[PDB]
């Protein structure tokens, strides 16, 4: 037995908590170790307060999906543990339940917001294979992530990648079309289907965010970024084409398609606007950023491309972080 | 056992004398005054030729660990002659070389000794012996030129005829640092090599192996044509730059 | 929920660039000196500069050239700000008022794209066809100068070589050809285009490219006559022109790095060539000429003239003068003479124009007791390192002591009547197998010195192998006094040990007042250095004893006193130590949750770290545990360059991107992850790289208690030696100064027509927003410049809260009164 196979019977009091870290998906995630090991690992607090509903089902989605999944780049849900376990009444226990995670050393969010990471096209080959390859494993069975955010992937210094938050996450079924929740990618990396009203969507909802994330290690900024869904759109009209029947036949069952148009009709200038980028990469990048999610590339498609499928995991090239002593002041 | 004495070429760009803001073509210059300083002061003085040379080496070699502009040139170079004048048991009193030094040296020139010369020369013996690290004996490139001289046979006039002329590339080959990077034995086969191009000898004839067309080898082993170039290059800028012409 | 105000109380004073011209009348030779943000109209004179105009700019000036287009008769001025800010100006002048008239105006960002990593490069068709911008990889940006381009539009055109290092628009050219020196993995070469406004792309270029030197840094366009460039490197200086390739190689630029150039004749026959270590060159340009059917280039020469300031740009002027502008140290004026002087220098300086240059640390002290409060700053890098000493004067009085080295950190002393200075200096591996410095320095000429004796390291299995040649940085504590500031002591510190933290306080129950330096062993293999000391001193009768050391593992980055222990951050740990009985520290608490712990403030039990990333944390030392425990962080990752505690409730930070941000708790919610969440509740782009934050004021304090809207004092020095204020306001006052703000933006026209709240909007490569709970102390303390038809337009229907509970509307005099007192503050 044992071998995090009992959850759930552990309590809390066996980490101690370092502190707060970030905000997660649906609540805030904090960072702690184990006393008995000595690990560091990553929590994250169901509160289970309410009486409404008792146990919240986004948590018990994260729940259900985290422990099917196994992959060198996911974040693995290492065990659950709980408050103090009040008298011998259970009917006096009002304790919550924490998620214990994997800690990662440092987050793409910190890395790139702060300005100090670069990454070079080895790097980026790195990045990319591994984070597309546990996107394939997900995929293949049939769980969408739903928010690909540079907050929830996670990096070590040995270059490994993971994802991270799945309380986000619910299953896909091509025969059972179940209407989800329209919103549900952060605005600069949400696809234009989901701008557009989509509420049945494909996994490709999770290649169009990552295509934004791979043009965004080349020019170190977010492709898109606009605060409104309409003016979002634009944004990805004025690079990818305005969406039309032409290269979008599925485009007019979309319900906003009358709605939210374009300024223009504008042509696809996503080839000319990234020239500087590699060949092989922006072969890649034109085809995860394709309007129809039908035309739209899926996860192993990318792993079988010249910019991923001849990249080996062995290397791991891990992103340049600047070392000190040549760094501050007039320091070269 | 005992200390390098060798350097690159490329490492005299970082001299003291060079790191405390002196160009390069002024510490050369402030070496071939030195150099010469020391020649002209033990030839008044009627020294011996391997008493000249020593203190030259030891002048080379302190400016290897000091700067010009920190220690008087010329104050430094009477106390390597003096120094030299005891090793190679050839002494003269401190007080015949300041007089000495006066008659060579101008109002200007003298003014490095200070108020009391004598005193400002044996104070810095010390410093003379503690940088050359105690190592007195020092072997200079004329015993080799005679060495390998002596191996020669033919023509007595044309073999004489090269060795004057080597041994005054020794002599100018001290105003330079070749003294510092080269051993005594190479600098004796370059001068050699130079003053046969010159004279148009074909210095193979004249040894045991006369088909060995690199005689060089039977003198001193494992020593490239590059060396020779370069050494012969070097001594030749001095008669370019001065007033000399070549001896041909 | 927070609100603050920031004024400048000295502009910036480090150039960074100047330029040559005919901008205010095509007579006249003018010299306009650009500092940040500020642009200096200057007119050349045979005695000096005759100041003309001075104005202030709602950008970085990060380009600045003129240019005399077809039918113009004075040269007009092009500028581009750091915001990409782009806009062509012209100088007019009504009898007294002079008036700078902004011709055409846009902004040149793209939405996509990489930045460069040489810079932002600026450079104009010698036929003023077209405007050249590098301002992104693969990407060349040209603006056609046509007369209706008013609003600046541009085109990109493709660039094959992603990774360039400079870029000219050649001269003599049949075309407009560009020259550009760019790096790919087989070394640097130089290619050439030929750019078409036409068919708005790139044709093949007149000569071949070469592989030239792995570190060229500059591309030189040579004149008509000339004609070509020359490139500028480390060791080798090369000229291309068609089929014509020439290469010198001296011996004597191999030494410093080359960093800036001009042109003295306009033919292109002399050019200046300045060092690092401050030395000038001159490059000149043989001619043969033979009925003027060649006129190519015989030879190239480059003479040593002397040692100026360490110039970010030079300029030639005329009647033999050169102005040398300075980021590092004091710009100058000098005079290149034909005659070498008594040490054979060939460049005698006139005037000295003082610049702060990189203000690394400085520290308010009321020295004479006279409430004003004196401001001493470590000042200036290298040979132009210095101690600078500010107060009010009754405009500024700045004096200057220098220290020719790099000073770091400062801290006062009055038990001693002196200043703890830390500071560096490079000496070169020389043959002897030691080092030998360049020039001598105050830890060289101090009136005592001593050693740190230190066996703490012991062998380290680190005897690291030293050639020749390789610069090595000397650390040292530098004793000077508070009324002479002569170096009355330096320490110099171990081997390799770079002094980094410094800290004047008493320690325990220990009565002797100590200098505490935290230390860090650097090597060039160790990416994050893991050893360190924290050493304490005591000075006492002129002598520095060691009193006790510290050995931790790590790189002691900011150290801090802290109720009578010694809170210091090692690598990423934040750690509280005690003064013992013994006399010696020892570790009581940890926090370790950091990347790489820098900057560090107290104040009581709160403390707040400014680390590397993700921001600032907020520690509260619990005295009955004995343990650290973090309250709050602000969770959007910045990089951080200077922290500061404004109350306990507010703290104020400083990011590398030029922006001030103000984190605050919020409030003392009910919910566990609601106070844990420090919320930035002020945005403000400052424009300035600030390095420290410090308390006090130069103005005289009133002991008596007067209702000021201003509460607190921070000031703060910059790298472009600007300094500045920060004060917080009322929500009364606030609303009624932003109010302001928004009436001063729409009557006053800026320089460029750049948005003000466009200008001062948070700014990084990735986000932009707009500045909150700031403001603008510089836009309002212009109200005492505009006319009094602009005053009533501010004043005007504008309601104030006169007296006490009554919501009077405001007289414009009422206004006055109040931007008066807000002058008061600096
Ligand atoms: C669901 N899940 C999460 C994890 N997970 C493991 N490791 C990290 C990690 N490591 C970098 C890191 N950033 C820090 C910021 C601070 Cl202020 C501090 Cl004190 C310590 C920090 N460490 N970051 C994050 N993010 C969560 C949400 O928003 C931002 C980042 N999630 C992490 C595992 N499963």
């Amino acid at each position: 037995g044992q071998t995090e196979s009992d959850w759930g019977k552990r309590c809390v009091d066996k980490f101690d908590i370092i502190g707060i870290i970030g905000e997660g998906t649906y609540g805030q995630v904090y960072k702690a170790k184990d006393k008995d090991t000595g690990e560091l690992v990553a929590l994250k607090k169901v509160r289970l307060d309410n009486e409404k509903e008792g146990f919240p089902i986004t948590a018990i989605r994260e729940i259900k999906i985290l422990r099917q999944l196994i992959h060198r780049s996911v974040v693995n849900m290492k065990e659950i543990v709980t408050d103090k376990q009040d008298a011998l009444d259970f009917k006096k226990d009002k304790g919550a339940f924490y998620l214990v995670f994997e800690y990662m050393d440092h987050d793409l969010m910190g890395l790139l917001e702060s300005g100090l990471v670069h990454f070079s096209e080895d790097h980026i080959k790195s990045f990319m294979k591994q984070l597309m390859e546990g996107l394939e494993y997900c995929h293949k069975k049939n769980f969408l992530h739903r928010d690909i955010k540079c907050s929830n992937i996670l990096l070590n210094n040995s270059g490994q990648i993971k994802l991270a938050d799945f309380g986000l996450a619910r299953l896909y079924n091509s025969e059972e079309s179940r209407p989800y929740t329209n919103k549900v990618i952060t605005l600069w990396y949400r696809p234009p289907e989901l701008l557009l009203g989509e509420e049945r969507y494909t996994p490709a909802i999770d290649v169009w965010s990552c295509g934004c994330i791979l043009g965004e290690l080349f020019t170190k900024k977010p492709i898109f970024q606009a605060n409104l869904e309409l003016a979002q759109l634009e944004l990805i009209s004025r690079l990818c084409g305005s969406p039309c029947p032409a290269v979008w036949p599925d485009v007019i069952k979309l319900p906003y398609f009358n709605t939210m148009k374009p300024k223009k009709q504008y042509r696809r200038r996503l080839r000319e606007e990234f020239s500087f980028i590699p060949s092989a990469a922006l072969d890649l990048l034109d085809h995860m950023l394709t309007l129809d999610p039908s035309k739209r590339c899926t996860a192993e498609q990318t792993l079988q491309s010249d910019f991923l499928k001849d990249v080996e995991l062995s290397k791991m090239a891990p992103p340049d972080l600047p070392h000190w002593q040549d760094c501050h002041e007039l320091w070269s | 056992t005992k200390p390098c004495w060798y350097w690159d070429k490329k490492d005299l760009a970082h001299t003291p004398s060079q790191l405390e803001g002196l160009d390069p073509a002024t510490e050369a210059r402030y070496r071939r005054e030195g150099a010469r300083f020391i020649f002209d002061v033990g030839t008044r003085l009627g020294l011996h030729y391997d008493t000249l040379a020593t203190g030259i080496i030891y002048f080379h070699r302190f400016y290897m660990f000091h700067s010009f502009k920190q220690f008087p040139r010329y104050v430094t170079g009477a106390c390597c002659l003096f120094l030299a004048g005891k090793v190679e048991e050839t002494p003269k009193k401190c007080k015949d070389i300041i007089k000495t030094a006066r008659s060579l040296l101008n109002d200007v020139q003298f003014g490095q000794f200070g108020d009391d010369p004598k005193e400002e020369v044996m104070v810095l013996e010390r410093i003379l012996l503690q940088t050359i690290k105690f190592d007195l004996q020092v072997e200079h490139p004329y015993q080799f030129l005679l060495k390998y001289a002596k191996q020669l046979k033919g023509d007595k006039n044309k073999i004489q005829k090269l060795v004057q002329m080597a041994w005054t590339f020794v002599n100018d080959s001290l105003c330079t640092t070749l003294s510092l990077q080269w051993e005594p034995e190479i600098i004796a086969v370059a001068v050699m090599y130079l003053a046969g191009r010159l004279c148009k000898f074909e210095i193979q004839e004249w040894t045991s192996k006369p088909m060995y067309r690199r005689w060089w080898e039977q003198f001193v082993q494992d020593v490239p044509v590059d060396v020779l170039e370069d050494i012969c290059h070097q001594i030749l800028d001095l008669y370019s730059q001065g007033k000399q012409q070549m001896p041909h | 929920m927070s609100y603050n105000y920031v004024v400048t109380a000295q502009k910036p004073t480090a150039v960074n660039g100047c330029v040559t011209g005919h901008f205010t009348s095509a007579e006249d030779l003018n010299l306009l000196i650009a500092k940040n943000t500020r642009l200096e109209i200057y007119v050349v004179t045979a005695e000096g500069l005759r100041p003309v105009k001075e104005v202030g700019m709602y950008g970085k000036i990060a380009v600045m050239e003129l240019f005399r287009p077809k039918g113009e008769s004075k040269d007009l001025l092009f500028i581009l700000t750091a915001k990409y800010n782009a806009c062509i100006l012209e100088y007019k002048q009504s009898g007294e008022s002079i008036d700078i008239i902004t011709r055409a105006h846009g902004n040149v960002q793209d939405r996509i794209g990489r930045p460069s990593e040489t810079g932002i490069i600026g450079i104009i068709d010698p036929e003023c066809r077209m405007i050249g911008l590098r301002l992104y990889d693969g990407l060349f940006k040209v603006i056609p100068l046509d007369r209706d381009n008013k609003e600046l539009k541009a085109f990109n055109i493709r660039l094959e070589e992603l990774h360039v290092i400079d870029v000219k628009f050649l001269y003599g050219c049949q075309a407009p050809t560009i020259c550009f020196v760019y790096q790919d993995p087989q070394g640097r070469h130089v290619k050439t285009y030929e750019v078409s406004l036409r068919e708005k792309e790139f044709n093949k270029g007149p000569w071949k490219q070469e592989n030239v030197e792995a570190e060229a840094s500059m591309v030189i366009a040579v004149p008509e006559p000339f004609g070509g460039a020359i490139i500028i490197g480390q060791e080798s200086i090369t000229y291309h022109n068609g089929d014509k390739y020439l290469a010198i190689a001296p011996p004597i630029i191999k030494q410093s790095t080359i960093v800036c150039h001009n042109r003295v004749d306009p033919n292109g026959s002399r050019y200046l060539l300045g060092d690092m270590e401050g030395r000038l060159f001159m490059l000149l340009l043989e001619k043969e000429e033979q009925m003027d059917g060649t006129v190519t280039l015989k030879d190239l020469r480059v003479e040593l003239l002397g040692e100026t300031s360490i110039a970010e740009c030079l300029t030639y002027l005329d009647n033999g003068v050169v102005f040398v502008g300075s980021r590092l140290g004091d710009s100058q004026l000098v005079k290149l003479n034909v005659d070498s002087n008594e040490q054979g220098s060939y460049v005698v300086a006139m005037e000295t124009f003082t610049n702060l240059g990189p203000i690394v640390d400085m520290c308010v002290v009321d020295l004479e007791r006279q409430g004003q409060g004196q401001l001493v700053t470590c000042s200036g890098a290298f040979k132009e390192g210095s101690l600078r000493i500010i107060r009010n004067g009754i405009k500024l009085h700045i004096r200057t002591v220098p220290l020719y080295e790099s000073p770091r950190k400062i801290c006062y002393q009055e038990v001693s009547q002196c200043f703890g200075v830390l500071s560096s200096r490079i000496e070169v591996q020389d043959t002897s197998g030691g080092t030998t410095a360049l020039r001598p320095s105050a830890s060289t000429q101090a009136l005592s010195s001593s050693v740190s004796s230190s066996k703490l390291f012991s062998s380290s299995t680190a005897p690291h192998e030293t050639s020749f040649g390789e610069e090595v940085e000397v650390h040292n504590l530098l004793i000077i006094d508070q009324h002479t500031f002569e170096v009355l002591h330096a320490h110099q510190f171990l081997q390799n040990e770079y002094a980094l933290s410094l800290v004047s306080c008493k320690l325990g129950k220990d009565p002797n007042t100590y200098f505490i330096v935290g230390t860090a062993m650097v090597y060039p293999e160790e990416a994050e250095p893991k050893q360190g000391r924290i050493v304490v001193f005591q000075y006492s009768d002129g002598k520095l004893q060691t009193v006790a050391e510290k050995e931790v593992k790590g790189a002691v980055y900011s150290m801090v006193e802290f109720n009578g222990k010694l809170l210091a951050s090692i690598n990423s740990t934040v750690r509280l130590y005690e003064w013992t009985t013994e006399k010696e520290l020892r570790t009581e608490c940890n926090h370790y949750n950091n990347i790489m712990a820098l900057y560090l403030k107290t104040k009581g039990d709160f403390i707040l770290v400014g680390d590397l990333m993700r921001s600032v944390l907020l520690l509260a030392y619990k005295p009955m545990e004995g343990n650290f425990e973090e309250i709050a962080r602000d969770f959007n990752p910045n990089w951080m360059s200077a922290v500061e505690i404004l109350d306990d409730d507010n703290f104020l930070g400083a990011e590398n991107a030029f922006n001030l941000f103000v984190c605050q708790k919020d409030s003392a919610a009910t919910t566990d992850e609601e106070r844990q969440h420090l919320q930035e509740v002020g945005l403000f782009h400052l424009g300035e790289f600030v390095n420290v934050f410090c308390h006090g004021s130069l103005v005289m304090q009133n002991l008596g208690e007067t209702s000021t809207p201003t509460q607190g004092s921070v000031l703060f020095g910059t790298v472009n030696g600007m300094i500045g204020l920060v004060t917080s306001l009322s929500e009364s006052w606030y609303n009624l100064l932003l109010d302001m703000q928004n009436r001063l933006n729409k009557v006053i026209k800026s320089v460029g027509k750049i948005e003000h709240s466009f200008w001062r909007s948070f700014h990084t490569e990735r986000k932009t927003e707009p500045a909150t709970g700031f403001i603008d102390g510089d836009l309002i303390e212009s109200f005492l410049d505009i006319s009094r038809p602009k005053m009533q337009e501010v004043v005007a229907n504008l309601q104030y809260d006169d007296g006490s509970g009554m919501k009077r509307e405001a007289t414009a005099d009422d206004l006055i009164k109040v931007v008066e007192e807000l002058t008061r503050i600096h």
